[PDB]
């Protein structure tokens, strides 16, 4: 959650929140689909110590970041450009190669 | 990175199809491949297949199997049933930045 329409520029904060299992023990992914079908990696970040790693894409403006407690995972979008627009989905990461589940989507539209 | 071809596969049920993926940096790490294949069914969230190259996720069908050596990897399927259909996406986690391929969409050949 936290989606929705938003004019070139803005800022907004997407959500994620996991449940089955506990939210420290594996890692996270932030990837979007546009439009046109395309997957694109926007994220990635070790949920203990709260450093993420980006493409050049978004390197800069957005901020991934996550509570082990409250199992939560966060995307900081910021400067948000037309190209941002697509669904964006986070996703457990199950051992190293892949994720384990897990979300439905949330569409953000910029224009 | 990572090429996909074909983009488009036009399968009659029963028939056997391949799609592969080759990377552009090698996604060998630690004695294993991080490639892993995903399936897009329409109007739904991508699902995991194959993960490691060659291993088939609990709920898959023996379907699906995968291979590759070096930079190049198949996804094949043996008998193409109707619930194939949708788009199928390659992905490595080899080495930063994870990279999706840009996917091959399977369509049901029918009368």
């Amino acid at each position: 959650s936290g989606p929705e329409l938003k004019k070139p520029g803005e800022t907004v904060k997407i959500s994620c929140k996991a449940s089955g299992y506990t939210f420290t023990n594996y890692g996270m992914n932030w990837v979007k689909q546009a439009p046109g079908e395309g997957l694109k990696w926007m994220g990635w970040i070790n949920t203990s110590s709260g450093k993420a790693t980006y493409a050049d894409d978004f390197k800069g403006r957005f901020a991934f970041s996550l509570k082990p407690s409250a199992s939560t995972a966060y995307l900081q979008i910021n400067n948000l450009k037309n190209e941002d627009m697509a669904t964006y989905f986070c996703a457990r990461l199950g051992y190293r190669s892949y994720f384990d589940f897990w979300g439905q989507g949330t569409t953000l539209t910029v224009s | 990175l990572m090429t996909q071809i074909p983009a488009s596969l036009a399968v009659s049920l029963g028939q056997r199809a391949t799609i592969s993926c080759k990377a552009s940096q090698s996604v060998d790490y630690e004695g294993d491949s991080y490639m892993n294949w995903y399936q897009q069914k329409p109007g739904q969230p991508p699902k995991l297949l194959i993960y490691a190259a060659s291993n088939l996720e609990s709920g898959i069908p023996a379907r699906f199997s995968g291979s590759g050596s070096g930079t190049d990897f198949t996804l094949n399927i043996h008998p193409v049933e109707e619930e194939d259909a949708a788009t199928y996406y390659c992905q490595q986690s080899n080495g930063d930045p994870y990279t999706f391929g840009g996917g091959t969409k399977l369509d049901t050949k029918r009368a």
